[PDB]
DNA sequence: CGTTTTTTTTTTGCATGTGCCGGTCTCACACGTGCCTGGAGACTAGTAAGCGCTTCTAGTGGCGGTTAAAACGCGGTAGACAGCGCGTACGTGCGTTTAAGCGGTGCTAGAGCTGTCTACGACCAATTGAGCGGCCTCGGCACCGGGATGCTGTTTTTTTTTTGGGTAC
DNA sequence: CCAAAAAAAAAACAGCATCCCGGTGCCGAGGCCGCTCAATTGGTCGTAGACAGCTCTAGCACCGCTTAAACGCACGTACGCGCTGTCTACCGCGTTTTAACCGCCACTAGAAGCGCTTACTAGTCTCCAGGCACGTGTGAGACCGGCACATGCAAAAAAAAAACGAGCT
């Protein structure tokens, strides 16, 4: 339902930042089915991390475990 | 009674927004599809904003990258305008699918 | 110092995580050895393919 | 005289060959390679057979794969033919290649 | 000290046939010519980058000798982990 | 279970190299456990590319 | 041969972005205090590993022969690739629409630190059988030859679509 | 209707290779044995983490105003896409060449196992300033603003390589 929040013109910007000139229409519906796949996977295990600590408020450190386990490593929060 | 030509704004933008490093998703609208989504596994969870930024820095992060890969794929089958197939196969050379 | 180069090109007095970004994607070797890092507020390098550009 | 089209042996060794688990580089040729590249980091070493057997299966699986990564960015380029293009480019995707 | 053997140039040792199998194997149906050296230009680079760190981890444990298990080593640490030789 | 499975479709009494890539390539769970993981001896699932069969 | 062309250079006018001169403002870098805990120090204690000696695994190198794989050339099929034309899916832009962002305030769930207590794991000693190294047998699986059968490619069998002269309507 | 014809197809015959068979052979699976060491039992001692309590940070809610951004539609351009003609690279098959691989040989580097000696780091307890949380100041950078100038863009004309005849042999 909150899905869409991520607008067609957001998206654009994205793939101006990718290096990109003309997007196809069905892209944004694409973009949308992937970003979602990247937040389950990235979320759902920072989640696994909150509800180990027993805390009910996901923590940036919650999230910075978590992208480091999928491969992602994000410098600038804790660290 | 000036126009410019379907394609020398995009190359405008483009140039623009590299040189550039603020979030190019609206900050709301993100920090719900975080809510809506981690409700899924557990309800009644709340949300340091820097763990909504930590979130929102990688998922740009991420598709900006996905992106430079799908247009990589796209100019390798002689084209400009990327396509759904150019980011499925991407994917498929990451390992992020089968 | 790789940074703090950055700086002085843009006159910045001051490092950011932009000045971080661009020193290290231009060095072959810190980019690799920070290849599977995400950095903050850092952008990529300005960078348009030969086949997008005008003849 | 007998003569099967251009593809058609192409098919049946691909089959053959999925098929089977064997090493399919000369384990001669490959140690000798093995030797003379170890050779540049430090001379006079010596090899368990298993350790030249370690590095065989690593090297011909890697490329197997590379192979499969790179017919797909061909038939992605409309095309059957693999080419210099296609490893280039499943490597860049990969991130093997800057 | 030093006894026979100095180097050589097996690189060409990869018949095209052989190269051809692996691609067979990876289902490909059509191959370049240019294909044959480029594979060659590659498989260098892997062995170049495992054999420095399987060579690394024999120098650690002061041997002369590498052992399957040093190559397992570095094979994992290059996140190509390889399972039937140990570890 | 599955490595077993394979070994007697293939009509053999002994699991083998070859069986245990069959079983956990064919499983999705297994196959994603074990992506960045060679099997020694294993080859690889007979896949043929359907763009390149006959006309 | 000197006519229609595209169409390839040439001003031509035009619009953004990049400043480099101004000028004002705000909050985050920057630095200063005060105290508290984490590194400094000196002494003790125990064993990790460095060293020298031995065992004997296993890694090397060379032979000689068999024949499987590497090589090379010819020929033509078929696939790469360019060219060109037809269609609309995209981009550009200005006009209308929304709701994000900002700065603010109100409320309290829960994050997080503190002092207490006791359950549980390390630690330490003796036992003792689980799981190892070694040894030995026989049946699964490699090997081979022979035959059935699926499967490819080349002829023939026929059966359509681009086209083609008669026929009434 | 009864032609094409060419294209497109169907199957009929013929041929090649792979699959699955029993007939054969050996070596590696699988097990049994006997022994060493690592898992267990029992007991002790020290503290990790659980629990209750409290503090107070920061996350959630809402609100009203000022645009910045999203949406929406319109018009046409440039790019996706198919179809087609061409041209030679590659695959197929065969004859020619090569040395991989086989089973064995003898040689000995050095991998790995032992025992001792000792110099090195854990472990304690005492002491204290390095580095933390806290709090204050002020100049960098945000942010304009406009002129000016250099970059690049979209046009609208002017020279320069096709199509178009007539028109001799």
């Amino acid at each position: 339902d909150n899905i869409q929040g991520i607008t067609k013109p957001a998206i654009r910007r994205l793939a101006r930042r990718g290096g990109v000139k003309r997007i196809s229409g069905l892209i944004y519906e694409e973009t949308r089915g992937v970003l979602k796949v990247f937040l389950e996977n990235v979320i759902r295990d920072a989640v696994t991390y909150t509800e180990h600590a027993k805390r009910k408020t996901v923590t940036a450190m919650d999230v910075v475990y978590a992208l480091k386990r999928q491969g992602r490593t994000l410098y600038g929060f804790g660290g | 009674p000036h126009r410019y030509r379907p394609g020398t704004v995009a190359l405008r933008e483009i140039r623009r927004y590299q040189k550039s490093t603020e979030l190019l998703i609206r900050k709301l609208p993100f920090q719900r599809l975080v809510r809506e989504i981690a409700q899924d596994f557990k309800t009644d969870l709340r949300f340091q904003s820097s763990a909504v930024m930590a979130l929102q820095e990688a998922c740009e992060a991420y598709l900006v990258g996905l992106f430079e890969d799908t247009n990589l794929c796209a100019i390798h089958a002689k084209r400009v305008t990327i396509m759904p197939k150019d980011i499925q196969l991407a994917r498929r050379i990451r390992g992020e699918r089968a | 110092e790789l940074a703090g180069n950055a700086a002085r090109d843009n006159k910045k007095t001051r490092i950011i995580p932009r000045h971080l970004q661009l020193a290290i994607r231009n060095d072959e070797e810190l980019n690799k050895l920070l290849g599977r890092v995400t950095i903050a507020q850092g952008g990529v390098l300005p960078n348009i393919q030969a086949v997008l550009l005008p003849k």
